[PDB]
């Protein structure tokens, strides 16, 4: 029962900006954190951050540190939460694959994972 | 500071036999399992603990600071790609292809 | 002989966990339900144990989690009995305010009449409603939650509380005058009663708190990992005091049988926006001590920054002043403030909020009355709050930020020694005693 | 019910085995938890004395001897080298055994006149 | 307290006197009414024994003469052929009785000691 | 209940003479049942402690210092009753507690190496 939606994949002209749409809706949003994954082609998987659904505080490398920007959303009612993430400006080397995952238990395992939304520039 | 290695970074293995794979660490770790552009799965967490769902022939082992990754009596659907994930480091996984 | 012998009151104890009971030292219904609370003891007994050693773990202390419990349910008893603010919020007709700080508008409200109604103006602030598109507004929080205004005759300022443990169970606090959440102290001292802990709220700094002694203490469940907050303790505490000068009034607006609320009325004398104001070459100097403090746990330069962003809870520094609540900047104290290997002060421009989501759980928040005149308040800055970026392995820089992870750390700071347990008064030794 | 003569006990905690012989609302519901727990705690200690033959004793003798798997020490080093603390690990996994044989111990003496 | 030991006294009942001798919520209000009920009853029992000279002696013998208004039968039919179910019965009427006796009879004895 | 009760009869009687002669109700009278049976605990510790636990009159080995008091033994249990008895000696009582409370671990240390 316990799933993620995903937004589509989108392309995007350098300079502009995209927005990624993640979505939870089988389980307490409240009580487990979110971390967001980028894996661009040819190397693996690259961290970017967390968004904390009591309140939205984010954390981010200082690779992404000023342009990534994470917030969240709720529905009307406090199930369904969605979680976006919207950088600045891209550069010729930004393109990947993005991922939503899911922490718990004090351990940084991730049980879900998002379909991933393939980005260029 | 986080430390990470990955001494082999490719492994051909025939079917049925046993085969492992080597990750140098400090720090909880983790495996998954990624295929070919989709999403990583967890296989063990806390090093060698085991998940829910994920067949029992996956196994690992604790030493020092030394992990293991037991595979034995493989089948198809099992060829994917392998990688050790400490808190924010994740190094390039290895395959396992035959 | 080597015969058995049952010996009654020796000194044995395992971890144990139950219930402990309020107690005040010490007219005016408070928030704390203070009179409930027994009276404490004018000289509480502070035996110490000569030579034994004990370890604990203050992250898994039941204390602290019971303390939250607690001081939620108190909150929501005090609450029961006055009126709700379900029927303010309506479609409200809102430009602009004579005197966007404040905004000056009306709204239609029942009278003694049910079938007839009235119009009647108040003042609210800008943040504390939310545009329904112009010109028209709704309260914050209406189709999510249920709004209760608070009872006037309340106050809530904090009173020192003694959580204080029952009859054949004991409290060990050890003084080990360095030493963190964890690991072994072997100084330890048995109180059946413990000592004032003020139930002080706030989220980026937090004030009127224990000092440290001989040491910055800095306490985190783990340095590594990234998710888990860091608490400072200052030994030397920065003193923070600040006033609005503004001077409101009190309006009463009315909805149904003697049910009443009060609303902003007016605003008396020039528009004057409120500040606060820290002193400059003191706070350097404390965050150049903290900056030292942390170099030593990870072997890099330590840089501080801004919140990176998030609800005005957590970004802006939040406090109780004289039945009022805050949510000030705090920047100037955390921008650009790299540290190296007169009579001027800081400025943090804010302002106020009425409708106020605290005891961040769905379901419900609150309202704070006006109250007419200025508001004075002087408190001393105690500990900090802050979470490490974690951008991987980076070179030399750490960059810290602040930012209250849970309200739980607030309480975690003065109870970081202090743990209950159970005594076992039976023994069987060896003597060679024998009935006849 | 008084919490003092508890705490007494603990005093002399880390003195040797031989020193320490020589030495409506929220507040109201769980007042009255702890209350009854308080009060309850009590019995638990003066119900065990009282079916061991021990009626308000500091210090008492049973008629039971030590069984050999339970330990294997003399006096000497009990008394003078180890703890309450350490030393009640030692013979805590055998306590409910204990327990056991000494209410019998003063069971069958009262049958005896 | 406990009331496992209190269980035990059940055993053998249909045994003969001397054959007896040789052998918030709902959930949480109705806990604590049974806990404060409980632990009354522990204490009529002790508090009875406290004022009858006895201090926690499972048998214990007194002073007292026994009325034969109350009951004369020979020792040992009662102790062979009864059980400790029909005594109550038959008795039952002047426990009471019995209870107050006990009474002074313990006052007394004490009183003598200081006098002597 | 009413073994309290027995005490205050011949409450007047000179101390030699007498002895020789959910809701509102369910919250309150359990606060009553709690209340009740601590105060008979707190009588009866005490007792315990003391090495007397049930004995109708105690029989103890504490010397009877004159700083208290200091009158005769016949105008003790002759004149004047319970109640003027507490009075003269109510002040200090703290201090004959704790004076006869290590009196009775004294004599238990010199039992035991007896
Ligand atoms: C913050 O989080 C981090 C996680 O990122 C966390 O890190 C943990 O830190 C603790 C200690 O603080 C680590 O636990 C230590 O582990 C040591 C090594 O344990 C392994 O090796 C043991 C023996 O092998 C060693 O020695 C041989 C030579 O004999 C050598 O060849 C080896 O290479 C290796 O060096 C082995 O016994 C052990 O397995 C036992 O223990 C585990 C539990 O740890 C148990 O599950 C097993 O069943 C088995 O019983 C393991 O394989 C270990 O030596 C060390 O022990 C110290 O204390 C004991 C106390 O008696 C001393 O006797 C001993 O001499 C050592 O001084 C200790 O247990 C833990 O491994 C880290 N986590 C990870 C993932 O590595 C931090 O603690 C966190 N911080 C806070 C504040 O919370
Ligand atoms: C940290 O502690 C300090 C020290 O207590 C605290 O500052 C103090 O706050 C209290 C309010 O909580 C102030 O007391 C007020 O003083 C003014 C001026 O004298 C009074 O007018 C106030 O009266 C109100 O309360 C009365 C009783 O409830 C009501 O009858 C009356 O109508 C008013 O509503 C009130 O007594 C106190 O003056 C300051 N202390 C100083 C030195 O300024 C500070 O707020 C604490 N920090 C935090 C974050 O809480
Ligand atoms: C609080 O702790 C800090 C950090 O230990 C102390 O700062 C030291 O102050 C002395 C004063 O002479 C300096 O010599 C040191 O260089 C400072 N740093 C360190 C690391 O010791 C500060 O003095 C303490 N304050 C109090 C009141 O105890
Ligand atoms: C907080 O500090 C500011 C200074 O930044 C004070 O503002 C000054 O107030 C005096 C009052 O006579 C004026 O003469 C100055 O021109 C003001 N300067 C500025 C920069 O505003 C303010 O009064 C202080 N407030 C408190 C409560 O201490
Ligand atoms: C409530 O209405 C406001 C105003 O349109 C809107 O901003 C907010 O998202 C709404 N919240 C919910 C839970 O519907
Ligand atoms: C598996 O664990 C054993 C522990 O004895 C170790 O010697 C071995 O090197 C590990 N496997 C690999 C591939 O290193
Ligand atoms: C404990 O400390 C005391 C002095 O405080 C000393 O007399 C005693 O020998 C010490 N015991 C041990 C086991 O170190
Ligand atoms: C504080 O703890 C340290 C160990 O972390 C210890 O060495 C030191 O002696 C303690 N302080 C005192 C005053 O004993
Ligand atoms: C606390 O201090 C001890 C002293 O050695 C140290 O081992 C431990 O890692 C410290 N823990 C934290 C959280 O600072
Ligand atoms: C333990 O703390 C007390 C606090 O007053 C102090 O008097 C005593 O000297 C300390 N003992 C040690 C060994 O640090
Ligand atoms: C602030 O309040 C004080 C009360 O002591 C008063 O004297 C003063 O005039 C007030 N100032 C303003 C600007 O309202
Ligand atoms: C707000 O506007 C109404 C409009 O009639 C006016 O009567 C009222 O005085 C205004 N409030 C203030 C504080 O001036
Ligand atoms: C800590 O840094 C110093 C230099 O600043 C270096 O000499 C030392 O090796 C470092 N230690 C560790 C454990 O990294
Ligand atoms: C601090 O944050 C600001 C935010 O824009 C950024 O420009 C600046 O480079 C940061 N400084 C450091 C030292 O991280
Ligand atoms: C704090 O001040 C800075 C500049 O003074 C401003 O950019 C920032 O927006 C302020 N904080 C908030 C929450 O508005
Ligand atoms: C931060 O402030 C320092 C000190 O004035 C300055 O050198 C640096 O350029 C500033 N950085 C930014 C990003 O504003
Ligand atoms: C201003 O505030 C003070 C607060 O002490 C109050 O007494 C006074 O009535 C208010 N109004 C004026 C005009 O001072
Ligand atoms: C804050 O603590 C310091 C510590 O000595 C004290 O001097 C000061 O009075 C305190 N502040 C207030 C407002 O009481
Ligand atoms: C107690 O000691 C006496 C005297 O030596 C002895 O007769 C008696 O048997 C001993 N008790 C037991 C239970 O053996
Ligand atoms: C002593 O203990 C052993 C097992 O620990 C048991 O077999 C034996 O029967 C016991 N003997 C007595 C006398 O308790
Ligand atoms: C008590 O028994 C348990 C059974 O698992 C054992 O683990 C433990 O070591 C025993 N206690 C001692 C002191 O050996
Ligand atoms: C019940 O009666 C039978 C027959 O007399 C007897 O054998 C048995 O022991 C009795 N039961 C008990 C518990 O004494
Ligand atoms: C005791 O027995 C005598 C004679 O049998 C009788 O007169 C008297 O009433 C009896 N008293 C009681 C209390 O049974
Ligand atoms: C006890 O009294 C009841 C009262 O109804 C009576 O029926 C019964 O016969 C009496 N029994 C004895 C033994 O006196
Ligand atoms: C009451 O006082 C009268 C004299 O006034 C005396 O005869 C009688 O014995 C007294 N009664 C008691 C119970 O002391
Ligand atoms: C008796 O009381 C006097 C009065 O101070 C005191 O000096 C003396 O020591 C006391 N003696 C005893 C034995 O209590
Ligand atoms: C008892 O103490 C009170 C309070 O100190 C005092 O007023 C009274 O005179 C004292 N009585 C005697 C007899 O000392």
């Amino acid at each position: 029962q316990v799933q993620l939606l995903q937004s589509g994949a989108a392309v995007t002209k350098p300079g502009a900006s995209v927005r990624v749409s993640c979505e939870a809706s089988g389980y307490n949003i409240r009580d487990y954190f979110i971390h967001w994954w980028r894996q661009a082609p040819g190397q693996g998987l690259q961290w970017v951050g967390w968004i904390n659904p009591k309140t939205g505080q984010p954390n981010n490398p200082r690779q992404f540190q000023g342009r990534v920007s994470l917030t969240r959303h709720a529905s009307w009612d406090f199930d369904t939460y969605s979680f976006y993430m919207d950088l600045k400006a891209l550069r010729s080397d930004d393109t990947a694959v993005y991922f939503c995952a899911r922490q718990r238990s004090d351990y940084w395992d991730f049980d879900v994972w998002g379909s991933g939304t393939q980005v260029t520039v | 500071d986080i430390q990470m290695t990955q001494s082999p970074s490719s492994l051909s293995a025939s079917v049925g036999d046993t085969v492992t794979i080597t990750c140098q660490a400090n720090g909880y770790l983790n495996w998954y399992q990624q295929r070919r552009g989709k999403a990583p799965k967890l296989l063990i967490y806390d090093g060698s603990k085991l998940e829910r769902g994920v067949p029992s022939r996956f196994s690992g082992r604790r030493w020092g600071q030394e992990y293991n990754l037991t595979i034995n009596n493989l089948q198809p659907e099992d060829i994917a790609t392998y990688f050790c994930q400490v808190y924010e480091f994740v190094v390039p996984g290895t395959r396992l292809d035959l | 002989g080597l015969w058995v012998t049952v010996y009654y009151g020796v000194p044995v104890w395992r971890e144990a966990k139950t219930t402990l009971f309020c107690a005040s030292d010490a007219e005016v219904h408070n928030v704390w339900a203070t009179h409930a609370c027994v009276p404490t003891d004018p000289n509480p007994q502070e035996l110490v144990l000569e030579n034994v050693t004990e370890n604990f773990n203050m992250w898994k202390n039941d204390m602290v989690d019971q303390m939250h419990e607690d001081i939620i349910s108190l909150w929501d008893q005090s609450l029961k009995p006055c009126v709700k603010l379900t029927p303010l919020c309506v479609t409200l007709n809102c430009s602009d305010a004579k005197v966007e700080e404040i905004k000056n508008c009306s709204f239609k409200a029942t009278t003694e009449l049910r079938d007839k109604k009235r119009r009647e103006y108040a003042l609210f602030y800008r943040l504390d409603i939310v545009p329904l598109s112009n010109s028209e507004y709704r309260l914050i929080n209406c189709n999510t939650s249920v709004i209760t205004q608070i009872c006037p005759k309340v106050t809530f300022d904090p009173i020192p509380i003694h959580y204080c443990a029952p009859a054949g169970y004991a409290i060990l606090k050890c003084n080990n005058k360095t030493f963190n959440g964890t690991g072994p102290c072997n100084n330890v001292s048995t109180v059946q009663c413990t000592h004032g802990i003020k139930p002080v709220v706030s989220t980026q700094l937090l004030l009127n708190g224990s000092l440290a002694e001989e040491e910055i203490i800095i306490r985190s469940e783990n340095l590594t990992d990234n998710v888990k907050t860091i608490i400072v303790h200052l030994n030397e505490s920065v003193e923070i005091t600040c006033t609005r000068p503004n001077n409101m009034t009190r309006k009463s607006v009315r909805i149904g049988p003697g049910q009443t609320f009060y609303a902003l009325g007016d605003i008396i004398g020039d528009i004057r926006q409120p500040h606060c104001n820290i002193s400059e070459i003191k706070w350097e100097k404390t965050l150049q001590r903290v900056s030292e403090k942390l170099r030593e746990h990870f072997n890099k330069t330590i840089i501080f920054n801004q919140s990176s962003g998030g609800d005005l809870e957590i970004t802006t520094h939040s406090f109780n002043c004289g039945g009022e609540f805050f949510y000030c900047n705090t920047s100037d104290l955390f921008f650009n403030k790299t540290f190296n290997e007169t009579n001027s002060t800081i400025t943090l421009p804010c302002r106020i909020k009425q409708i106020i989501n605290m005891w961040q759980e769905v379901g419900r928040a609150m309202y704070a009355p006006p109250i007419a005149g200025n508001i004075t308040c002087k408190s001393n800055i105690t500990g900090l709050l802050l979470t490490r970026d974690g951008g991987g392995n980076n070179s030399t820089k750490e960059t810290f930020r602040p930012g209250g992870g849970n309200m739980r750390d607030n309480w975690r700071s003065e109870l970081y020694k202090y743990k209950v347990v159970e005594v076992k008064p039976l023994g069987i030794a060896p003597t060679e005693c024998n009935r006849t | 019910g008084l919490g003092a003569v508890f705490l007494g006990f603990l005093g002399a905690a880390g003195s040797t085995m031989g020193a320490a012989s020589n030495t409506l609302g929220v507040w109201g519901f769980k007042q009255l938890q702890a209350r009854v727990l308080a009060i309850e705690r009590y019995l638990e200690v003066q119900q065990l004395l009282g079916m061991w033959g021990c009626s308000g004793k500091l210090i008492c003798c049973t008629n039971v001897p030590w069984n050999s798997s339970w330990s294997n020490k003399t006096y000497n080093e009990i008394w003078d080298n180890m703890t309450w603390m350490q030393w009640d690990r030692e013979i805590g996994n055998y306590t409910d055994t204990i327990y056991k044989l000494l209410e019998v111990s003063q069971f069958q003496q009262e049958i005896n006149e």
